[PDB]
């Protein structure tokens, strides 16, 4: 079966259930290392653009202490590769890419679904 | 005398630290969006001793503890610095307003979560009245 | 896609399902702050009034000690943004709004749909 | 002498506290419509002890417990007021007209919740009662 | 929408599916009050007949002592409204409605499901 | 002699409480119609002591409990008064037919349920036994 | 609605699905009492045939010890009406009525569905 | 020498009871159709303690368990006859012909269940074995 | 309804999914009993040949230390009747019937479902 | 019933959902024994390559201490029989199968459908 | 020297059971397919003790533990036997290539499961290293 | 005097497995393709202890633990020897550049699972502050 009429849908798709007016960002710092003692940051951010579609938020509760946190899941697209690791910047808000999730049945995933949770707490 | 010291434990913390970003009891916060450390506030009650045997001259113990979380991914360095610091500035022996540092400059092991971090800074207060 | 007709078609489905005899307002207090020695209280109260529509009752059981509690859900409009710490006043009732949950997948949400526990216990 | 311990304690609390709205063992009560805070009765058995030989003259512990509960995002201060009102009403050894109050004005840690907080008072009453 | 129709409806429904030969009644037990001392009852029955539909049965089960217990779930009409703390006459047999469970989109529920435990244990 | 001293206690309940209804150890019982109290009874086995050095002097003890259930809503006034009764007529040092009350009068804490109370009254019974 | 014509039809259904041959009792003991001393037993079986259909057998695990027990659901009629506490006789085995669990929406119900779990052990 | 002492009371309890339906360790068992009661039997392994400093003369402990089960809604006095001879039977100081029982003669508080109770009695035995 | 019928088809059914070429045998060992001292066997193996089919396979996990055991469920004939504690020589490795599970509406049941786990661990 | 052409029907569906350019090899590693004090190693690799399909990709989390890994499900084929302890290289990454999984209701199952998770932590 | 007393204890067990199917830590290895009895082995790390005040000589401590795990429902009589065999084996004092046995032959009590059951033995080995 | 501990510590480690995988608290780190085993690297926060009576010289006691995780299947042996060279390197009294090791050399036992398992190697460090 060709993959690349499903990649050519699900672009298709995503671009269908999306708004061009949400800023989303993404960062991919990396490259980190200590120091001969142990003191260094990784100097590296990597800010690029994103769009997507977003879906089922979720509130977050922990103690009852009043914190107002909040979490989504998101869909995009296949370039700029999502990993584990990485953040989202979600209309000035920054969170946490805990699953990666690809819609993968080949190489070259067609598509992402990330879970993302907000950071700090 | 209860209620007047967690005052003077906010004043003292608001003294020193009131244009970072920080939580109170029972107050709607919300985190920052840069995803930057904020700082946590709480107080525990401890117990009331009676001292003497007319039931008269008390004591107050109390526990007030200060949190710092930190986004995932960024070290342990800096969380690291500004415990000390917190642990630095409030020495024992301190004299508040209204009472003074039984125990202070304590550092806790870290919690971890998938989502932040935090490392637990605590120390006591304690109070004596005389009833008459 | 176009959301204004989704924004259409959901401002009508909400006044479908509605009664406009129940008195409904909401509170968002706000801008608090201590002071030099750590007494204030906010001064805000800024009630007005809002229209939805509710649904699943459910009952609060804590210890067996009969204190006769309950909490709902609700469906409400895009204006009066909701936010996680506001006050509904339900036929003189106040709830507080646990989780907004809006029914989104674009920036201003077309309608939302909070949880809502009784205040107090 | 166990009834009319819980009934002095009653008699007492309704002397001072007649109009505030409060809650009583195993009955209907339902907050208040205006989100405010309420009262929160409870009463909770000890135990009785033999003190002599011929297992005629006895005691009896019970501990009462008093809790505010306020709603969430309204601060802790003026709960710490009432809470230290209530302390400084039930002054340790105060005579109640069937027993006498043994331990008194304890203020205990803050318990939360994402719908009301509460704060719990609680102290103790005890009697001697001689059978012949 | 209306909702005297669905009134209607609801009454019919509800006037299918019952048995005309059930006694049921209710008890709404209220205004009581301590006196100087704490020695007071509530002097207030209230007895009044009702008819509804039940269904659901189910069976209770604490520690093996065999005490056969047993308690149900029920539909009912729109008068006589039911609360969180009232006494229904089943076959006479006492049960406690610990849910009231309005079907409720306006004011004025058409119907209530509430349910039921069996007094004492 | 364990299945004696029950039978005695059982023996000593019915005859104090025959009219009253009451539940018994693997029987089918129901709950009344009305709504309500309903006596409960239990018997829960405890150590036998072998005093001597011969192992032949032994001793023999069980812990018997009775509880009040009493509806949700209608008070603890009316519960408390039987529960006093209860502890009154089960007087320390009363001497059963088979043994006699090794400690009596005891009430405990209320368990709470959404569907009814329970207020357990609880005492101890001993009987010593020569073996020959 | 009419229940003759529901207890017919339920009648019917429950004996199609019955075989005529397997010896099924019900036991009915009763009116207990304890002696002036507390010697007594209850002096009634009550035994009386009965047919219905059975269906998901179930196993009973609880230590690893091999005791090798099952318990079973059954359907029956509305004669001889079950209770909390009765006995049955599938098969010359006894079960132990733990629920009646009657199909009722009126008085006098149509059929009983009990969960039976085997004695003993 | 602990298989032979699970032997030894094996023996014992099939020369009493060997009609009795029971049951026995990792054997296939169904309980008996007419629902009445039937034995149990379970064997727990104890500790072996070195008694002297040459690590030669040693000891064994060991606990066997027999249960009761009788069918809901029976009452428990036949029970309690039956556990009360078992007790009897299992005398202090009964020498077998591997060992001697330690301590015997135990009946313990009954476990319920919806489907079936239990009675439980226990007792220990012992043997001591040189090293040559 | 006839369960003659019922039994054929099932009979058919159970004939279709299944392959002439896989060795199941069953074993019914029996007949125990201990000697005047507690030493004895059971000398019963009581070997038969069977034939059914199998599906839902399933992985053993105990505590990480790589034993790789697995257990399935079959479903079988009417003849050579299956009880709760028999042996299933399922490819040369051997099952213990923990439930038997008789796919039954009345006596002498039209087929077996056992559920099936490895023997030893 | 045919087995034959259930086998070509699964083959042709496993080659229909798969990927010609993604590198997948199986590990077979065997035949272990401790010398005479107990120092050996396994001299056995038995690389062999393979190709199949994958879904349903999920995330690992333990502690919070970001180790990032994740694991995923697999359809094969029957060449190359899967067995309980091997390992899959899956785009040059060590996966452990610790469920074979077999869709089998006959003898030499005709497809594979393996759980992995990927090794170490 | 953590490594070496495992390797002793493997040397030793392979030396007396090379033939009879075990498993070892951490290797695939598959049950009998004919349902009979396996051998289980497993090493358990101790602690470490610092004798002296110089921090020199030094002393090991670990567990060695051997099941045997037998079919349902074919009795516990061989099983026992086996298990007897075991602790024989391993007498106490026995001196191995590295280390020697500090405490052995204890049997514990049998874990029960639907698919197969286990009677474990377990033991203690140590050892005495100087450092220079 | 806490930072500078952990960062001590942390430069020790990586002046002896700089090359090695390994992994760091709060960093982004994956495993090893090629499934072989990697180093774990935690910080453990202890007690701080005020020795003295004028509450100036205080003691700082923190825990550094080091799990080495190896791919299931693949035997103890390597993992145990690697093990051992963790324990020889950190010996008792090494002094580091900011504090010394006050206990070192311990090995746990083994975590397992069924991806990867574990064995901790654990020692403590200790610094002592005097205030000025």
């Amino acid at each position: 079966m060709n993959y690349s009429q499903i990649e050519r849908m699900a672009r298709k798709g995503v671009a269908f259930f999306t708004d061009p007016s949400r800023p989303m960002n993404l960062i991919k710092q990396g490259e980190y290392g200590y120091d001969e003692n142990g003191f260094e940051i990784p100097p590296m951010e990597q800010v690029i653009p994103i769009s997507g579609a977003t879906r089922r938020p979720n509130a977050r509760e922990i103690d009852g202490e009043t914190i107002r946190a909040s979490d989504i899941l998101g869909i995009f697209n296949n370039d700029h590769e999502i990993n584990e690791g990485d953040y989202i910047e979600i209309d000035g808000i920054r969170h946490v890419v805990v699953d990666a999730r690809p819609v993968q049945a080949s190489l070259e995933p067609v598509a992402y679904r990330p879970v993302l949770r907000r950071v700090s707490v | 005398m209860h209620y007047e010291l967690s005052a003077a434990a906010r004043a003292a913390f608001l003294s020193k630290y009131r244009d970072f970003p920080h939580y109170m009891e029972n107050r709607n916060f919300t985190p920052p969006k840069d995803g930057g450390m904020w700082l946590r506030f709480n107080y525990i009650e401890g117990d009331t001793l009676y001292l003497s045997i007319d039931r008269k001259c008390k004591s107050y113990i109390a526990i007030v503890q200060i949190g710092v979380v930190f986004p995932p991914g960024s070290g342990v360095d800096e969380a690291r610095l500004k415990a000390k610091e917190i642990a630095d500035f409030f020495k024992d022996g301190k004299m508040l307003n209204v009472g003074y540092i039984f125990e202070g400059a304590i550092v806790h092991q870290i919690v971890k979560h998938e989502s932040g971090w935090m490392i637990p800074v605590r120390f006591t207060v304690r109070v004596d009245t005389k009833e008459t």
